[PDB]
C-alpha cells in the first residue's frame, strides 16, 4: 500500500537497510543481483507495507541476509564489489521521501 | 550614582552657559590652561546613557581617547568636557542632548535626543606645531570662517599683540601685504602663521627665533635680529593669497617675475629672510597647481626651480644647509640634469661635510657641463674633507687597544 | 507469559519537553516560526496540483504580533491550517508530527522539503507561555481554537470570532517573567539570528508611530538563502549582496566558493574570503569559527571547533543539509563523526578556492596580504594539506624587486648547481636584508628567500622541503654553497692557516660559543654568531623568549649552541691573527675578540647578555673619539 | 468546548529517546549503573527501619558481567528489586519515574539521595543493546522476567531461573557492531569516566585466568568521594590520596579547599593546587579547565569554560551538588546562572587559599616558582580580583638580593617621600639591574621591583597602583624621583646650560627620536632611550614584536615614542657640548652623537633598525684602532 520507513548506512563489504516496522508480522525480503523487494503487515494496524529498491551497485543475494524483531527488520546486503562506495542506495537519484542515511551506525569507512 | 548626580550639579563649562554640559570635579589638576581649539587632547572616559545603557570607554582599553578642538571627536559635550579640564583632573561629566547628537542618535546604544553621562579624567594636552618642526606653535581661542587662507601676497587686516621673550611690547590692529613684513612692523612667524587662519580667527601664536623679525629686528621695542617672540592674533579680514582653485597659475608666475626680482634685491641686502620669503612664496604659490597646459606647467616649473636654486643660495648664506640641501632636491625634482641645482646641492652637502654624497652630484654638473670650474674645484674638496677627516680619526683612534691594555691596572 | 504495550507518564513527559529538552528558552519563536514554514509549504505543495487550494488566501507569509498590553506575542500565518481531526491528534498528541506522516506519503518527485520530524516543537511554547491559544482553519472543515496550559489536558472548540479564511494563529499567553519576548528588538534579534533564511516572509508588527496606528516591519527575512541556487547562474553581484547580509559586513566579499557534496552526507555551502581580516581575527577566543550550519535553512550551530581547523576561521561562509541527524534540542548535531566528514570537504575546497583565487594575482596580493599568517598557521598545524598551503605561500627574496614571489617562482630561477632553496629570518626587511650571512649568497649569485614575521620561524620548522628542494637556513652550521674545487681547497688552506687563531678565540669566548670556525658564507664582515641546526634560531629563540605563557623549562636545551664564524679575508681578522700568533695572552687580543663577539651578537639577531658591559667599550671608544 | 487529556505517540516516543536525546552512546552504562545505585540506596533505607528486608541478601554490590559468547554485557544489582506491578509500571510507562516517586515518598528528613527523575535513562539501554532482558525479584514478590526489543511492546513472565535472593540481572544483547562495551578497557574507560564515584562496589568479571574462571576486576571504584565528608575529618594524607586517584599524579597536591556552599544552588568542592605545573597548561588549548562536575556523585561534564576562568585553569577538582538542573541527556547544565554562581564562590574561595598558602612562605615558593603566570594573567584578565590578585604576586626588588618580596613588603620599606612603587623591566634580572635608569634610584636607596617575564609587562597596564601608591615604570619619561629643592634648582640650571645641545643632537637624530632631554635618573651613563608615558615601553615593544598571530598595523599604532635622556655630568656629554656649540656640522660630532643614539637603543633594552649599518661602525673603529 506504501513504502516503510527505512534508515540505511554501509561498511566495506555490507550495506544495511532498517525497516522501521514495530511489531511486524509476515515479514518477506527477496535479494537479486540489481535490486533488493520487501514487504509486511505493520504491527499497530496491519496496513501493508511495500519497498521496490533498484540498487545503486550489485549485491550477492548467496552472502545478504535479513533479521525480523518486535521493534524492525534489519537487511544486510553483501556488495558485488567489496570497497565499493555507495553515494545512495538506488540505480536513479531519486529523493525517496521515506529514506535516510542512519547516523546512528553511519561511519566513513572507505 | 556619579553619572546620575551630575544630571542636576556641577560647574557649568558650555560655550553658551546653557546647562548642557556640566562638571562634577573630585581632583582639580594642575595647570591654569585648559585645553585650546586645534589643541591634542588625552582623556580617560567611562560612559552611561538615559535609557540605562553603556557608552564608550578609554578606561577600559587603559588608553585616552584623542581629541583635536573646535573640530572634535564624537560628542559635543565630550569636546566641551575635554577643554575645560586641567591635567589630572577627576570629575564626573554631564552630556545634554543638543550637546550628544540632537536627533540623530548614535551606536552602539544611543537613542534620538539621548543624555549621556560620563566618568573622566584628563591625562595630557600638546599645541598645535604649524610645521613639525617647533617653528612655530599655534593655540586657538575662537575659531574663524574660511576654507582659504592670506597666504604669503594676500593684503590682511590683524589685531596684533606682541612679546619678545614674555615681555608684551606693541598691542594694536595691523594691515599689511604678507611675506614682507620687517616693512610692516610685523615678524616673519605672522607671515607663515596666517597661511593657516580663517576670518575672525583668535588664536595664541609662539614663534621660534627663525620667525622673528629677520636680519632687521626692531630696535624701537628692543628687539634684535631672529628674536624668539609670542603674540596674540585676530585675523579679521583679508584679501586672499589665491589658492591653485581659485587662480591660474599665470598671475602667479607674473607675480613670481616681480618676485623673484625683490628676493634677489633682498639677497644682495643681506635680508636672507626677506629672501626666503620671496623664492619660498614662488614655491607655495606654484607647487599648489594642477589642471594646467604643457605650456602652463613648464612655467610653473621653471620659476618653481629659479625661487629654489635662490632659495638654495638664501640657506646657505643662513648656514641652514638643510634647508638649502631640501631646495636642491626639488629643483633637481623639477629638473634633475639643472647645472646651479646639481652644483648647489654639492654645496649644501659638503658644508655638511657629506662629501661622498656632493661629489654624487658635482660629478654630474660635469656631465651636463664638463667646463664647471666650480664643481671641479668641489670635487677636489670633497676628496680634501675625506681624506682630513680620515687622517684625523687615525690621528685621534691609532693604536687605542694598545693604550686601553696599558691603561688596565 | 503477559504482553503489554509501553505507556507514557503525560504529567511527566510534558514537564521533560518543558524543563529539560531547550537549554535556551528563545528558541521557542524558532519553533513556531519552523511550523508555520511547514504550514505554509503543505499548502504551497498541495495548492501545485489544485489552485483552489488558495481560494481562502493567496498571499503565503507569517506574521508575528507582540501585543504588550495582553501580555501576549501571537504568530500567525497562511498556512494550511488544522482540521479538528489534525488539532486533537497532531497538537494533542505528544511525539506525533503531521509533518512526517505528510512526507511519507509523497512521491519521490516531490520539490518540498519540510523542518519538523520529531512531534515535539509545538510544546516548546510552553517555555514562555503560562497559557496557549491554537486558532485555526483548514480548508475542509470550521475554524476552531485549541487551549492549553499544559496541564495534562486541552480544550476544543468551535470559535465564534474573527474568520481567518485558511491558516493558523498561535497565541502565546506569556508568563510576566518572559515578557522580555515582547521586545521589537528581542524579537528581530532571535528571527534574524534562527531563522532568516524561512522561505516565507516573516512580518513584525511594532508599535504606533510618535501618525501609522501600528507600523509593521515588512520582512525580518529581508534576503534569499542563495546557496540553494545552482552556482553557474548566480552572478558575484549576487554573491556580494548576500555576503553583506549574512555578515553585517559594509565591504564586499574578496573570493567565493559554492558548491555541493553528494553521498552519505548531502549539503551545500557558501565560503567567503572578507576584503579584510578583522582586527580580532586571533584574539577573539570566543568567536572561534566563522562558519553557520543550518539544516533545511533553519539554524543549527555556529561556534564550532569541528566544523574548519583555526587556520581558517577567517572564512565567513554558510553549510546547509537536508538529512542530518539533529540533537532532540535541535540546537546541536547528534553523530559528531559528520562534523569530520563536512570539516574534510569544507578544508578541500577552500585549498580549491585559494588555487584558483592564486590565478588572479592582483586579488592574490589582496588576500596574502591579510591572510599569509592563516596559510603559515596551517602549514604549522595541518599535516595533510601542507604540501597544497606551502604552493600558497609568497616571499620577499634577494631577486625579487620588492615583491612577493612563490617557491615554485624561485624554482624556476635557481642555478643547476643548487640543491636547496636558501632561506633567512629576521625581524625586518631591512635587517635581514643587510644582515652578514646572505653576503656569499649575493656574490655567488644565488637567490635568498626573506622570512620576516614571526609565524614564520614557526612555518619552516614544519616546511622542511618543497619540489624535493630542502629548505635550508643561512643562519645555522655549515652552509653548503655550490662552491668549484678551487674554491674548496682555498677553504682547506683557509682553515689550515687560522686554526690557531679558532683555538685562541676559543679559549677566550668559552661557553659563550661552542665553537669558532672559518667561514665559507661572509665577504665584508669580519664574523657572525650562526648555530648548531638542531635547536632555535637566532630568530626563534628572541620569538621563544617572548611567548609570555611558554614554559620556561624547553628554554634551557630548545635555545641552540652559539658558533661564531670568522672571514678569513677581513683585515680586522688578518690582523687579529698576526696578533695571535705574537702573544696567545695579550689584554688587547682578549678585549678585541670579545667585543668582536658582542658585535656579531647584535649583528647576528641575539641580545647581549648584558648590553651594559658592552655600551662600556663604546662609551669608552667614544672618550678617546671626543679625546678625554 | 469539548475537553481531552494530552496523549503520546509510544512509537514516535521511544524513537525520540532511542535517537535524538543522546548524541554518545556510552551513557547506558552510566544509565544502568545510576538505577542500580538507586535501587541500593531504596533497599538500604528499607533495611534501616526494618533489617530483615536484607534477610534475602546482605551484600550491596553491582557486577558488570561481559559475555563475548553470548554477546550480551549483564550488569547484576544486589538493591530493592521489582515486583510484577513494578516492571509494567516503572520499566513499562515512558517518564514515569519509580525513583522520583519512592524520594517523594519519604519523609523530608530522610539522609538519602538518588540519581534517577527524569523516568527515560532505562531506555538508553536501547543505544547498544537489540534486546534486553530485564531478571528481577523483590522482597514482597516471585522472581519475574521483563524483556523488549523496544517494539512498542514488552513481555513480563514468572521466570523460576535460578533464584536472585533480591534484585535486579539486566542483561542486554548488543547489536552486531556494538560489542566494543564487552571489552574490559572499554567498560574501565566508561565507568572510571562517569560513574567512579557512585556510593557501591562496582564489580567487573571478564573472560578467564590464563586460574579463576573470571577475572574478577574486584572493583572499577576504589576511591572514595571524600568531598561529602566534613573538612574537619579528613587529615591531609586522605586529601593526597584521594588527589592521586582524580587525576592519577605521583605528587599530593601542595594545597587544597573544601567548601560547603548553602543557599539556593547548594554545592560542596575540592580544589586542588597541583604540586607542579602541568608540562602543557596553557599549550593545551583543547583543555580550557581541569574541573568535573557532579550531580548526587555522577558526572555531569568536565572541561566547561564557563567553571573557572582559563588563569585558573591549573586547579584540578570536583564540583559536586544535590540539586542542578540537568539537560534531558545529563550531560550538561540547562541554565549558565548556575554556572556564573558557582564560578563566582569557586573564584571567591581560590583566592582565600592563595591568601591562606601565602602565610606559609616555603609552600608558597613551591607555588609561585610554577604558577606566577597564572596569578599574573589573572591580573590582566579579572577585573573584580586585581585589588586581592596583587597581594599574591611576589617580585625580586633591588634591595632584596636574590629573594622573592611582595608589594606589602615594598610598602613596609618605602622612604617617606616616595608616592610612587618603582619597577623596571627586561629580559633578565642581572640586564635590569645593571641597566641606565635605575642608577640614581640605587644612588637615593629608593627600591626598584624587578620584572622579568613577558607577561609582567600585561600585568603593569592593569596594575596602576597598589596601597593607593602609583607603579611608574622606571624606563618611561618624567621620572619624579624624590629629590631636594637644590637639586630642583641644579637641575634647571643644567637644562639651561645644555638647551644647545639637546637642539643639535635632535637635528642629528630626526625622526630616531621625539626629544633629546636632560634628565636626573641617570648618574654613571652618559645617556638612555626613555618612552613616553602613554606609548609600549621598550620591552613591551620588544613582546608585541614577536606575538606571531597579531596585527602589527593594528596593534603598531601605539609604538614607542623615544626620548634621547642625557646625563650632564658625563664626560662625554660635557665634551660633547663643547663640539656641538662649537661647530653644528662637525663630521666627528655627526658620527658620535648617532654611535652615542645606536649604543643607548641596546643599553635601554630596544633592537637597532638595522644591526649591520651599527655593526659596520664598530668594524671602522676597530680598523682604526689597529691602524688599518
Ligand atoms: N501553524 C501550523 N499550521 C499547520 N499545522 C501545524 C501548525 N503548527 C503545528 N501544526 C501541526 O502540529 C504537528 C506537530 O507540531 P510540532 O509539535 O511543532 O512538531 P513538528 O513541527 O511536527 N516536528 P518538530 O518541529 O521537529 O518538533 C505538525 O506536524 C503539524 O501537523
Ligand atoms: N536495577 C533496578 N532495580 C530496581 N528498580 C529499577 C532498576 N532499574 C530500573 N528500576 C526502576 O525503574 C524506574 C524507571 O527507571 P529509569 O527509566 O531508568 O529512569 P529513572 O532511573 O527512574 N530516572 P532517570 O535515571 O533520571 O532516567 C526506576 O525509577 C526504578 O523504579
Amino acid at each position: 500500500m506504501q513504502p516503510a520507513s527505512a534508515k540505511w548506512y554501509d561498511r566495506r563489504d555490507y550495506v544495511f537497510i532498517e525497516f522501521c516496522v514495530e511489531d511486524s508480522k509476515d515479514v518477506n525480503v527477496n535479494f537479486e543481483k540489481s535490486k533488493l523487494t520487501f514487504s509486511c503487515l505493520g504491527g499497530s494496524d496491519n496496513f501493508k507495507h511495500l519497498n521496490e529498491i533498484d540498487l545503486f551497485h550489485c549485491i550477492d543475494p548467496n552472502d545478504s541476509k535479513h533479521k525480523r524483531t518486535d521493534r524492525s527488520i534489519l537487511c544486510c546486503l553483501r556488495k558485488g564489489e567489496s570497497g565499493q562506495s555507495w553515494p545512495r542506495l538506488t540505480k536513479e537519484r531519486a529523493k525517496l521521501n521515506w529514506l535516510s542515511v542512519d547516523f546512528n551506525n553511519w561511519k566513513d569507512w572507505e | 550614582s556619579p553619572t546620575a548626580t551630575v544630571a542636576e550639579q556641577g560647574e557649568d563649562i558650555t560655550s553658551k552657559k546653557d546647562r548642557g554640559v556640566l562638571k562634577i570635579v573630585k581632583r582639580v589638576g594642575n595647570g591654569e590652561e585648559t585645553p585650546m581649539i586645534g589643541d591634542k587632547v588625552y582623556v580617560h572616559y567611562k560612559g552611561k546613557l538615559s535609557n540605562g545603557k553603556k557608552f564608550d570607554s578609554s578606561h577600559d582599553r587603559n588608553e585616552p581617547f584623542v581629541f583635536s578642538l573646535g573640530k572634535g571627536q564624537v560628542i559635543k559635550a565630550w569636546d566641551i568636557g575635554v577643554a575645560t579640564m586641567k591635567k589630572g583632573e577627576i570629575c564626573h561629566l554631564l552630556c545634554k542632548p543638543e550637546y550628544a547628537y540632537g536627533s540623530a542618535g548614535s551606536l552602539p546604544k544611543i537613542p534620538s535626543n539621548a543624555t549621556l553621562f560620563f566618568e573622566i579624567e584628563l591625562l595630557d594636552f600638546k599645541g598645535e606645531d604649524l610645521f613639525e618642526d617647533g617653528g612655530i606653535i599655534r593655540r586657538t581661542k575662537r575659531k574663524g570662517e574660511g576654507y582659504s587662507n592670506p597666504n604669503e601676497g594676500a593684503t590682511v587686516e590683524i589685531h596684533l599683540e606682541g612679546r619678545c621673550g614674555g615681555r608684551m611690547f606693541d598691542c594694536r590692529d595691523v594691515a599689511f601685504t604678507v611675506g614682507e613684513g620687517e616693512d610692516h612692523d610685523i615678524p616673519i612667524g605672522i607671515d607663515k602663521a596666517l597661511e593657516k587662519m580663517q576670518r575672525e580667527e583668535q588664536c595664541i601664536l609662539y614663534l621660534g627665533p627663525r620667525y622673528g623679525f629677520g636680519e632687521a629686528g626692531k630696535p624701537k621695542f628692543g628687539i634684535e635680529p631672529n628674536a624668539e617672540l609670542i603674540y596674540e592674533v585676530t585675523l579679521k579680514s583679508f584679501e586672499k593669497a589665491k589658492e591653485s582653485w581659485e587662480m591660474d597659475t599665470k598671475e602667479k608666475l607674473e607675480q613670481a617675475a616681480i618676485v623673484k626680482e625683490k628676493g634677489t634685491v633682498y639677497f644682495k641686502g643681506g635680508k636672507y629672510m626677506q629672501a626666503v620669503i620671496q623664492y619660498g612664496k614662488i614655491v607655495s604659490w606654484l607647487e599648489m597647481e594642477y589642471g594646467l597646459s604643457e605650456k602652463e606647467s613648464k612655467a610653473s616649473e621653471s620659476f618653481l626651480l629659479a625661487a629654489f636654486l635662490n632659495l638654495a643660495m638664501c640657506y646657505l648664506k643662513l648656514r641652514e644647509y638643510t634647508k638649502a640641501v631640501e631646495c636642491c632636491d626639488k629643483a633637481l625634482g623639477l629638473d634633475s640634469a639643472n647645472e646651479k641645482g646639481l652644483y648647489r646641492r654639492g654645496e649644501a652637502q659638503l658644508l655638511m661635510n657629506e662629501f661622498e654624497s656632493a661629489k654624487g652630484d658635482f660629478e654630474k654638473v660635469l656631465e651636463v657641463n664638463p667646463q664647471n670650474k666650480a664643481a671641479r674645484l668641489q670635487i677636489s674638496m670633497c676628496q680634501k674633507k675625506a681624506k682630513e677627516h680620515n687622517e684625523r680619526d687615525r690621528r685621534i683612534y691609532a693604536n687605542m687597544f694598545k693604550k686601553f691594555a696599558e691603561q688596565d691596572a | 507469559v503477559e504482553t503489554f504495550a509501553f505507556q507514557a507518564e503525560i504529567a511527566q513527559l510534558m514537564s521533560l519537553i518543558i524543563n529539560t529538552f531547550y537549554s535556551n528558552k528563545e528558541i521557542f519563536l524558532r519553533e513556531l516560526i519552523s511550523n508555520s514554514s511547514d504550514a505554509l509549504d503543505k499548502i504551497r505543495y498541495e495548492s501545485l496540483t489544485d489552485p483552489s487550494k488558495l481560494d481562502s488566501g493567496k498571499e503565503l507569509h507569517i506574521n508575528l504580533i507582540p501585543n504588550k498590553q495582553d501580555r501576549t506575542l501571537t504568530i500567525v500565518d497562511t498556512g494550511i491550517g488544522m482540521t479538528k481531526a489534525d488539532l486533537i491528534n497532531n497538537l494533542g498528541t505528544i511525539a506525533k508530527s503531521g509533518t512526517k506522516a505528510f512526507m511519507e506519503a509523497l512521491q519521490a518527485g516531490a520539490d518540498i522539503s519540510m523542518i519538523g520530524q520529531f512531534g515535539v516543537g509545538f510544546y516548546s511554547a510552553y517555555l514562555v507561555a503560562e497559557k496557549v491559544t491554537v486558532i485555526t482553519k483548514h480548508n475542509d472543515d470550521e475554524q476552531y481554537a485549541w487551549e492549553s496550559s499544559a496541564g495534562g489536558s486541552f480544550t476544543v472548540r468551535t470559535d465564534t470570532g474573527e474568520p481567518m479564511g485558511r491558516g493558523t494563529k498561535v497565541i502565546l499567553h506569556l508568563k510576566e517573567d518572559q515578557t522580555e519576548y515582547l521586545e521589537e528588538r528581542r524579537i528581530k534579534e532571535i528571527v534574524k539570528k534562527h531563522s532568516q533564511f524561512i522561505g516565507y516572509p516573516i512580518t513584525l508588527f511594532v508599535e504606533k508611530e510618535r501618525k501609522e496606528k501600528y507600523i509593521d516591519q515588512e520582512e525580518l527575512n529581508k534576503t534569499k538563502p542563495i546557496w540553494t541556487r545552482n552556482p553557474d547562474d548566480i552572478t558575484n553581484e549576487e554573491y556580494g549582496e548576500f555576503y553583506k547580509s549574512l555578515t553585517n559586513d559594509w565591504e564586499d566579499h574578496l573570493a567565493v566558493k559554492h558548491f555541493s557534496v553528494e553521498g552519505q552526507l548531502e549539503f551545500r555551502a557558501l565560503l567567503f574570503v572578507p576584503r579584510r581580516a578583522p582586527f580580532d581575527l586571533f584574539e577573539n577566543r570566543k568567536k572561534k569559527n566563522n562558519i553557520k550550519l543550518y539544516v533545511r535553512r533553519v539554524f543549527i550551530m555556529d561556534n564550532c571547533e569541528e566544523l574548519i581547523p583555526e587556520y581558517l576561521n577567517f572564512i565567513r561562509g554558510v553549510v546547509d543539509s537536508e538529512d542530518l541527524p539533529l540533537n532532540i534540542s535541535r540546537e546541536m548535531l547528534q553523530q559528531s563523526k559528520i562534523l569530520k566528514v563536512i570539516r574534510k570537504n569544507l578544508v578541500k575546497k577552500c585549498l580549491e578556492l585559494f588555487t584558483e583565487l592564486a590565478e588572479d594575482k592582483e586579488n592574490y596580493k589582496k588576500f596574502y596580504e591579510q591572510f599569509s599568517k592563516n596559510i603559515k598557521l596551517g602549514i604549522h598545524e595541518d599535516s595533510q594539506n601542507r604540501k597544497k598551503l606551502s604552493e600558497l605561500l609568497r616571499y620577499y627574496t634577494s631577486a625579487s624587486g620588492d615583491e612577493m614571489v612563490s617557491l615554485k617562482d624561485y624554482c624556476t630561477r635557481m642555478k643547476e648547481n643548487q640543491k636547496h632553496i636558501y632561506y633567512i629570518t629576521g625581524e625586518t626587511k631591512d635587517q635581514v636584508a643587510n644582515s652578514a650571512f646572505v653576503e656569499r649568497l649575493r656574490k655567488h649569485g644565488l637567490e635568498v628567500i626573506y622570512m620576516i614575521e614571526p609565524i614564520d620561524e614557526y612555518c619552516v620548522q614544519q616546511l622542511k622541503e618543497f619540489e624535493g628542494k630542502t629548505l635550508v637556513s643561512v643562519t645555522k652550521e655549515g652552509l653548503e654553497l655550490p662552491e668549484d674545487e678551487e674554491e674548496k681547497k682555498k677553504q682547506e688552506e683557509k682553515k689550515t692557516k687560522f686554526e690557531n687563531l679558532c683555538k685562541i678565540m676559543k679559549d677566550i669566548l668559552e661557553k659563550k660559543v661552542e665553537k669558532v670556525v672559518v667561514s665559507n658564507r661572509l665577504v665584508t664582515s669580519p664574523c657572525c654568531i650562526v648555530t648548531s641546526t638542531y635547536g632555535w634560531t637566532a630568530n626563534m629563540e628572541r620569538i621563544m623568549k617572548a611567548q609570555a605563557l611558554r614554559d620556561n623549562s624547553t628554554m634551557g636545551y630548545m635555545a641552540a649552541k652559539k658558533h661564531l664564524e670568522i672571514n678569513p679575508d677581513h683585515s680586522i681578522i688578518e690582523t687579529l691573527r698576526q696578533k695571535a700568533e705574537a702573544d696567545k695572552n695579550d689584554k688587547s687580543v682578549k678585549d678585541l675578540v670579545i667585543l668582536l663577539y658582542e658585535t656579531a651578537l647584535l649583528s647576528s639577531g641575539f641580545s647581549l647578555e648584558d648590553p651594559q658591559t658592552h655600551a662600556n667599550r663604546i662609551y669608552r671608544m667614544i672618550k678617546l673619539g671626543l679625546g678625554i
